[PDB]
DNA sequence: GATCAAGCTCAAGTACTTAAGTCTGGTCTATACTA
DNA sequence: TAGTATGAAAGTACTTGAGCTTGATC
């Protein structure tokens, strides 16, 4: 054995044998600009990483059966409903009884610095106009919107769509990142290390975010984001995103984190052979049967490691020949 | 808004299911087994709590002040009958962050009034 | 059961009594002699008495033409006896007699003799019978899972695991089911309930919410019950049953009769075998669904497989018994067929030949001798392990050998979670003494005050809780099971009670008098949860404790002078736990007992610490086992050094026995 | 919702000038660099309405060693091109005898799609692009090093000096974001530069699969 | 035609097995629970199981719930194929 | 009880298995020493082939 | 004084008087000032206990020349052994909200969840010897654990990278001849006679 | 390869390979008369899928589902595969490692 | 303009392997058949 | 008789059914 950080022989293992699920796969996020010195556009970006569904901010839903929204069933939502009712907006033909209104809350949708219209643009496009929104203005004590299906029974489809839209419906962020934690770096190998106009090596001490989660493809196409620092320790995404020579320094660099970390030291050429070795062949060869056996070694090598009887099986059938090189 | 009961049918004591009576655009509680109907009073169906509101004051019991493995104070006496001693002790419930916060209980029986500072 | 065979002429073969003598031994002239246990040591004998059972067979053919005949002591088999017992020669005798039969008077005994070698039974660790535990795993399709071994009283086949899970989130809902025995596909437990007769859906909700006005758990319950509401009746919920079996007959009517007999004899079994599958097994199923549910809402906590109180050691008379009734299968099979090609040819049949003496003999002997449990021929489904030999190296590692645990998880396990030193494990087991190889923390060892429950019938206590203000489960209503408190009896539930103060102040003033309560029995309130759990099973892990008055021991000095002068007016151990003073106090109880560790944390501080103890430790160092105790401050060194010493005082040489030149 | 889109298509050109300029094209200064506020100038800042509209967005260019070797880069309209656009652009290309191209698709492409862009290979080397992985140029990354795709005489002397085989040397998949970005096929070598705690510099060499 | 089910029966006493089950017919033909059976074949080379000719596995269970040489099919019983009738009486 | 003369042991050309024409294992059956992989493994890195011959071939099983 | 610290650390969270941190829940929160303070305090002892020690002493003989031992072994013999953790954290509640029977419930002070105050010289406390106990176990199941996940990758790494050799063209190649490095480690230097220096 | 070596007394005991080979040849010279004069279809293909179920479990009995070729003492002979499947077998019992 | 079919893509299973090194000592190992 | 014979593993790679594009038809 900010955040938990696999350390030790569990991350040493996960990178000899390239895993698809890591147990703690992170990123680190680098700044460009003033907010990389200021923390209110670091939240801002913050906000703009960290995966965010209508549950996170939903205090509470409730489905109602109102048949005609002039006299609503509740007392506290009977005047702004008459406000955006007096006209017709949309098709009240094709209006169905059945109500699904949901409660926010002022903390976390103020944190996040959401607004109600964002939320409705988003149900007005996940659902298009088949599920007509509608909401009060921001001065009301509490946040609600009044949700109404437009055309298995309403009530049932209804109560199955408050969850498709409770988990799936992603209001602000990207998916696969749960939380993103904001830091400034005490030490120097995360910091911002320039050279001054007097030729000096100057480490400034800049804002810089680590998720919980891996999307590099869409996270270094975003503003405000460096895309030149931005890594990850998920050496698949290094290597689907970036390249082979990509992951290969990347590999190296968490090898020598895992050895580093408890002050020892080990020769570079011995990371590098092995760096080397897993890259020599344009895919993640994996340190197992799945990756060793794979390639052109020979049957009697294979047979030495695993697979014994199953490898000199295929060699018999196929003909193989070992040049008797190893 | 709060939670809502199940309602039970007369026949067969099954329960309901929500159903709308389409030529009087009225709410109508049925039975999917038996030709039972009932008239709704409440209008609401269905009611979810993501913020998970719930006041521990109604799942605690004041028969917990007879535990002797529970610690004891002079210094917050009951309200309601003004004995000295309580017990207190900590939410202990899942999907409560703030667990941290006491809960008292006044250890005089025939009163063992429940509180929180 | 007695064993009807007919070809016609019928016979039942049952038996009544058994009757066991000392340890014999019989030459090759066949004069009886007593065999000592340095004899069977040296000549490689085995240790074991003769069985002896009463048998009556009667004939049964046609015009009720009947008539009895009684064998008197059968010889039906041979079982090994452990030395120093009752039933041991070496049982009352005095140093001296012991010296006379060339015998150590310090040897504790406790061991077998298979064949010349000294055996020990290990025991084994088990997770707990006829108790609901509701877990959650990581990595499944259930969120939560309700599980319970259960077993009758009376154990007569394996442990018939039913478990009660909770669909994960993501059809609308959470599902809740059922993983019945003999049916390898998950079932609604709404289906079981109407399969024991309660179809209606309040009638169900009854028996699972105790308390309507928490719509809380009625929504939660919801989906399983629009899941399964096409079945409305108890014939098609039985035949669905039968269908989702491994064996689904083509007729409706066998399904059925499948279904009835899994719910009546592989279902809860320890909740009864017959007409009760609805009388308390449908209100144990719903309390098993109960759990279920608080479990998901938090308002209870996950029990923790790593807990004493949830585990059972299974010692010599519990592993034993499960031999012995297997092997009596056997045997009464092998007469069964014996009988059987007689009878065919239409004539009468001679048991004494018909009694394979060698099944039994030769199975117990195998078993002690090898360790695989179980029969000869299923030497790889056995498990391994049990039946070591002593060690005789030095008297510290005998002693340790003979209070071993031993936890079946699998030392290929890479698991840190059951190896680890659980906070139970205070004064039951030895935090030091465990190996440090391949096996820490699975093999462990009984702390010295440690005693591990013998068992005991329930039924006396069920006579006193009838005659007492308590009422039955089918006597009373649901709705008064809302403001009751429940009463659990070796995991049965029996009923409920109003005043369980009263009822506890009562049961514990019973205990403390040696009244009809036994000192080994458990008996744990759980006051946040309105349960009453009380047990009488073996097994059960427990040490004595100084009960505690207000703020006063029981213990005064006129006992500590009764004990000094032990040897003159004979006032033992027993005399002191009868007279109240002492508890035997189980893992379980002690989660609702505040101990003391010594009697002057009983005293009036300048900030009271607890001011409201119960209980207090005889003294602190009983904590550690045999191999620990011999460490002398072992409260200043590094733990990790005081267990490689648990490790060496084994392995030390010096005189193992007295008797170490015969 | 209407001002990310011009800055996703604006980041989008910049990195295909930066693109083209590093596979041997002839690009000006002043478009390899053009500000946000250039491109709003040149092609709007509405493509909601239609002003730019991604038909606009076509950029051809000419190689700097042969001027009649162009290439097409263009920027379908619908987010899951079919095989009628492919149809359409390969037409496009025999009418202005072009022979080398690139799709930037929004969502993806269809099976059938990918499948036209293999047969037409000898005829066609056209390649497809996802704007997704487009918005950022993965050499100017610190893990990434400067890629040089070497020439048929610099591989034959690399070869006769170290004298072994094409097989012998590392390969890198012709799916690789570098091998795609440099758009290099089979049997070409690929030579990576890349600083070394232990020599300064690091030359290697990686045939394409 | 009503099928063949496969029934084990002891090593060595299928014979006898036969004989004692084709007895019990006999005696229990004209009672209330006849077999519904219609023959029964115990190949001279095959040892270990026999064939009941019924139409039912309930038929074929009803007729081996007799001795206990057939306990063990007792349990289960297997259909033989289709076009194995013709191999069945083969010699 | 872990004294040096129960744990001392030697072998030079002692008694051998049936099944495979190598040293036996036991002290109780005069049997040699293994030359582990892992052993392998080492003279592998020191390119000691001469040595790692004579103990897989020569001193085993020629 | 940490102990009174901890105390008033204790009421804080007990009144509400303590906020979650950014990043961090409030237990999460409550835990990390707990474990903050009994950290100071055992690194204040452990300095008072070092700077007792007499150039005569012979545990400072042995800590200074590095021969065995650290300054952790001699404040834990001399001053304080610290706080017992448990997979990273305090002892957790074995019982019902409990560490051991003979504490109340709901105590999260430091003696309750494994606070040895007392030193190995003066003598663990029956609670303290258990809680110890603990500590030393995990390092055993861990010591007894970890040989088998890291000999497996030991020999998965052997097997993997068995053949690969310099050969005398001075490039790195495996059995296949495949090259894998034109140089060995990008330099071609053997690692035995190369040291550390300064640019 | 299956050295049928003496024990104490003049007793001598076969490997598994050869009990194995025992139950092979024992089959095979069944199926030979089966069908050298007219037999039961079904009864060949029994004896057949016998015959496949000796052979498969004599090279590779941990076949899943199939029942261990079990033979004296009802344990199952030991198969070509397990001798050299992996440790304690040829390659890294006897080849890649072994006594010296 | 629409359709059904072919067949390519995706998430659900099943089949199969692997699980540190060496060393010592100790016990124990089938009997049914049926003539 | 005398002897033959009968409940605390996890991982990857590959096959299968469901949903969907382009075609050939209409
Ligand atoms: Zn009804
Ligand atoms: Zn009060």
């Amino acid at each position: 054995n900010a955040k938990n950080v696999t350390l030790g022989v569990p991350r040493l293992k996960e990178l000899i044998n390239i895993s698809k699920k890591p147990k703690t796969p992170s990123l680190t996020v680098f700044l460009l600009g003033q907010s990389a010195r200021d923390a209110e556009r670091a939240k801002d970006i913050l906000c703009r990483l960290e995966h965010t569904t209508l549950r996170k901010v939903t205090a509470n839903t409730a489905i109602y059966y109102d048949p005609n929204p002039q006299s609503t069933v509740v007392a506290e939502d009977q005047e702004w409903v008459n406000v955006y009712y007096e006209m017709p907006d949309f098709d009240v033909a094709r209006i169905s009884p059945w109500l699904l209104r949901v409660e926010l809350d002022r903390k976390h949708m103020t944190d996040r610095k959401l607004t109600m219209e964002q939320i409705a643009e988003k149900i007005n496009a996940g659902f298009g106009d088949d599920l007509n929104c509608i909401f009060n203005d921001d001065n009301a004590e509490k946040l609600v919107l009044r949700i109404r299906i437009m055309n298995m029974d309403d009530d049932v489809f209804l109560r199955c769509i408050e969850s498709n839209m409770l988990t799936d419906m992603t209001l602000q962020g990207i998916e696969q990142i749960s939380k993103v934690y904001m830091h400034l770096p005490q030490t120097d190998n995360k910091k911002k290390i320039i050279i001054t106009e007097d030729g000096e090596f100057k480490a400034l001490q800049e804002w810089i975010l680590e998720t919980d989660g891996v999307s590099l493809m869409r996270v270094l196409s975003e503003k405000d984001v460096d895309p030149v620092r931005t890594t990850s320790n998920d050496i698949v995404e290094i290597f689907t995103v970036l390249g082979i020579e990509a992951v290969r320094k990347a590999l190296e660099r968490e090898l020598y984190h895992v050895i580093s970390f408890d002050g020892s030291y080990v020769n570079y050429r011995h990371l590098a052979l092995l760096c080397d070795t897993m890259t020599c062949r344009g895919h993640l060869m994996a340190i197992t049967r799945h990756g060793v056996n794979r390639q052109d070694t020979g049957p009697l090598m294979k047979c030495s490691f695993e697979e014994t009887v199953d490898v000199l099986m295929e060699a018999a059938a196929h003909g193989e020949s070992d040049p008797m090189k190893g | 808004p709060g939670f809502v009961g199940i309602r039970f049918c007369q026949e067969c004591n099954n329960m309901l299911y929500p159903k709308e009576d389409k030529e009087n655009r009225i709410l109508l509680y049925a039975c999917r087994n038996c030709d039972y109907q009932q008239e709704a009073d409440n209008s609401c169906i269905y009611v979810n709590k993501i913020t998970h509101e719930v006041d521990e004051l109604t799942q605690i019991i004041a028969d917990v002040s007879q535990d002797p493995t529970l610690p004891r104070t002079e210094d917050h006496p009951c309200q309601k009958c003004g004995h000295k001693e309580a017990v207190f002790f900590q939410s202990h419930s899942a999907r409560a962050e703030d667990a941290m916060r006491l809960y008292y209980v006044c250890t005089a029986p025939h009163c063992g009034h429940r509180w929180t500072e | 059961p007695p064993i009807d065979l007919q070809a016609p002429p019928r016979y039942l073969l049952k038996f009544e009594q058994i009757y066991l003598s000392k340890p014999t031994h019989w030459e090759r002239d066949g004069a009886p002699s007593p065999m000592m246990p340095n004899e069977a040591r040296l000549r490689n004998l085995t240790y074991s008495a003769p069985l002896y059972v009463d048998i009556t067979k009667t004939v049964i053919k046609e015009g009720e033409e009947q008539l009895q005949t009684q064998h008197q002591k059968t010889f039906i088999g041979k079982i090994p006896i452990m030395l120093r017992s009752t039933y041991c020669l070496l049982n009352g005798l005095t140093d001296r007699d012991l010296c006379e039969l060339n015998e150590c008077p310090l040897d504790p005994g406790g061991y077998f003799i298979i064949n010349g070698s000294e055996k020990v039974l290990i025991a084994q660790e088990k997770m707990a019978t006829n108790t609901v535990y509701v877990f959650a795993k990581k990595d499944s399709k259930y969120a939560y899972t309700g599980e319970c071994r259960s077993c009758l009283e009376n154990s007569s086949r394996p442990t018939s695991t039913i478990w009660v899970s909770m669909l994960a989130r993501g059809a609308i809902g959470q599902r809740i089911v059922a993983t019945l025995p003999y049916i390898k596909q998950e079932v609604p437990i709404i289906i079981v309930f109407r399969a024991l007769g309660f179809v209606s859906d309040r009638d169900i909700l009854e028996h699972i919410i105790y308390d309507f006005e928490d719509p809380e758990m009625m929504e939660m319950v919801k989906p399983s019950l629009d899941e399964a509401f096409v079945i409305q009746e108890q014939n098609v919920a039985l035949n669905f049953i039968g269908s989702r079996g491994a064996k689904p007959g083509v007729t409706k009517e066998k399904r059925i009769k499948y279904a009835k007999e899994v719910l009546q004899k592989e279902m809860l079994p320890h909740v009864g075998v017959s007409d009760f599958c609805e009388t308390k097994k449908a209100y144990f199923l719903g309390y098993m669904v109960h759990r279920l549910l608080l479990a998901a809402l938090g308002r209870r906590e996950l029990d923790d497989r790593d807990h004493y109180g949830n585990k059972r050691l299974d010692l010599a008379g519990p592993l034993l018994a499960f031999l012995f009734r297997g092997m009596f299968k056997n045997l009464l099979k092998e007469v069964r067929i014996y009988a059987q090609k007689f009878i065919d040819r239409g004539k009468d049949f001679n048991l004494e030949l018909a009694i394979k003496t060698r099944i039994i003999s030769d199975g117990l002997k195998y078993s002690l001798a090898t360790g695989n449990w179980g029969d000869q021929k299923k030497a790889h489904q056995a498990r391994a392990g049990v039946s070591q030999v002593l060690n005789r190296l030095t008297f510290a590692s005998t002693l340790s050998h003979l209070r071993r645990l031993n936890s079946p998880i699998g030392r290929d396990g890479k698991l840190a979670k059951p190896r680890q030193l659980h906070n139970t494990l205070w004064g039951m087991v030895c935090p030091a003494e465990t190996p440090e190889g391949h096996a820490v923390g699975l093999v462990k060892n009984l702390a010295l005050m440690a005693y591990i429950s013998v068992g005991s019938q329930p039924s006396p206590i069920l006579e006193f809780l009838e005659e007492w203000s308590m009422e039955n489960l089918e006597e009373i209503s649901p709705a008064a099971i809302a403001d009751a408190t429940k009463i659990f009896v070796n995991g049965c539930w029996v009923g409920i009670h109003k005043d369980p103060e009263q009822l506890m102040n009562t049961l514990r003033k019973l205990r403390r008098q040696m009244d009809i309560i036994v000192s080994e029995v458990s008996m744990i309130r759980d006051i946040r949860e309105r349960e009453i759990r009380i047990y009488t099973d073996a097994g059960r892990i427990c040490r004595p404790l100084l009960i505690v008055e207000k703020q006063k021991l029981l213990l005064k000095k006129r006992h500590i002078d009764q004990l000094k002068e032990r040897e003159y007016n004979n006032y033992s151990w027993q005399d002191l736990v009868a007279s109240g003073v002492v508890e035997y106090i189980d893992t379980l109880e002690e989660e609702t007992v505040m101990l003391a560790m010594t009697p002057d944390d009983l005293q009036e501080k300048e900030v009271a610490y607890c001011s409201t103890y119960t209980h207090c430790e005889i003294h602190p160092s009983m904590i550690l086992g045999v191999c620990a105790s011999i460490i002398p401050f072992p409260d200043h060194n590094q733990s990790p050094r005081n267990t490689y010493q648990s490790a060496m005082g084994k392995q030390a040489m010096g005189v193992y026995i007295t008797n170490f030149h015969v | 919702d209407d001002e990310e889109e011009t800055y996703r298509l604006w980041k989008i050109r910049k990195t295909i000038m930066q693109l083209c300029h590093d596979r041997g094209y002839l690009v000006t200064q002043d478009e390899l660099d053009q500000t946000l506020e250039e491109f709003k100038a040149q092609f709007g800042d509405k493509p909601s309405e239609g002003r730019p509209r991604r038909t606009d967005l076509t950029v051809l260019v000419a190689h700097n060693d042969d001027p009649t070797d162009q290439m097409f880069v263009f920027f379908p309209e619908e987010p899951k091109v079919g095989i009628k656009t492919i149809k359409v652009y390969c037409q496009r290309m025999q009418e202005e005898n072009i022979t080398r191209a690139l799709i930037v698709v929004q969502q993806g492409m269809t099976p059938s799609a990918k499948q036209s862009l293999v047969d037409m290979a000898p005829k066609y080397i056209l390649e497809q692009f996802l704007q997704q992985e487009l918005l950022i140029n993965i050499t100017e990354h610190e893990l990434v090093p400067e890629h040089v795709v070497m020439t048929k005489e610099e591989v034959t002397e690399l070869l006769a000096r170290y004298k072994l085989r094409e097989n012998q040397l590392p390969r890198i998949q012709a799916g690789d974001p570098v091998a795609r970005y440099f758009g290099i096929k089979r049997g070409q070598v690929v030579k990576i530069i890349r600083p070394s705690e232990t020599a300064g510099r690091y030359i290697t060499y990686r045939l394409v699969q | 035609d009503p099928n063949l089910w496969t029934v084990k029966c002891k090593i060595g006493e299928e014979r006898a097995t036969a004989i004692s089950l084709m007895r019990k017919f006999i005696a229990y033909q004209f009672t209330d629970t006849p077999l519904q059976i219609k023959s029964v074949v115990a190949p001279e080379h095959v040892k270990g199981y026999i064939y009941v000719e019924a139409y039912k596995q309930t038929h074929v269970k009803q007729a081996i719930e007799g001795v206990g040489n057939l306990r063990l099919g007792y349990w289960n019983q297997q259909m033989v194929p289709i076009k194995e009738m013709t191999d069945v009486l083969k010699v | 009880k872990h004294m040096v003369d129960d744990k001392i042991h030697s072998r030079a050309r002692g008694p051998i298995q049936i099944l495979n024409r190598q040293p036996m294992e036991g002290r109780s059956r005069d049997g040699g020493l293994r030359f582990g992989e892992m052993e392998r493994d080492c003279q592998i890195a020191h390119g000691a082939a001469q040595f790692l011959r004579e103990r897989l071939f020569e001193a085993s099983d020629p | 004084k940490a102990k009174q610290d901890v105390i008033e650390v204790i009421e804080k969270a007990h009144n509400n008087e303590l906020e979650p941190t950014p990043g961090n829940t409030l237990r999460q929160t409550f835990e990390n000032q707990v474990n903050r303070i009994l950290n100071d305090a055992r690194d204040k002892t452990g300095s008072s206990a070092q700077k007792s020690l007499s150039e005569y002493n012979n545990f400072k003989s042995m800590v200074v020349s590095g021969a065995k031992g650290s300054k952790i072994n001699i404040s834990q013999v001399i001053a304080v052994v610290g706080q017992q953790n448990v997979e990273g954290k305090r002892i957790p509640f074995g019982f019902k909200h409990r560490t051991l029977p003979h504490f109340i419930k709901d105590d999260y002070g430091p003696e309750s969840r494994g606070f040895v105050e007392n030193s190995y010289l003066a003598g663990l406390t029956p609670t303290e010897f258990f809680f110890h106990a603990m500590g030393g176990r995990e390092g055993l199941i861990d010591t007894a654990v970890k040989t088998a996940e890291t000999g497996y990758i030991q020999r998965r790494l052997i097997k993997s990278m068995e053949s690969v050799m310099v050969k005398y063209d001075a490039t790195v190649r495996n059995s296949i001849n495949q090259v894998v490095q034109l140089r060995y480690g990008e330099d071609g230097l053997a690692g035995e006679s190369v040291e550390f220096q300064n640019l | 390869v299956r050295p049928a070596v003496v024990m104490q007394g003049s007793a001598r005991n076969q490997d598994d390979l050869t009990h194995k080979l025992a139950d092979i040849v024992k089959i095979n010279n069944q199926l030979r008369r089966n069908e050298q004069n007219g037999a039961a279809a079904h009864v060949i293909a029994e004896d057949v899928k016998l015959l496949q179920f000796h052979v498969a479990t004599m090279v590779d009995n941990e076949l899943p589902g199939l029942p261990r070729a079990m033979q004296k003492s009802g344990r199952p002979l030991k198969s070509l595969k397990q001798r050299l499947k992996g440790k304690e077998g040829r390659v890294r019992g006897n080849l890649m490692g072994k006594r010296v």
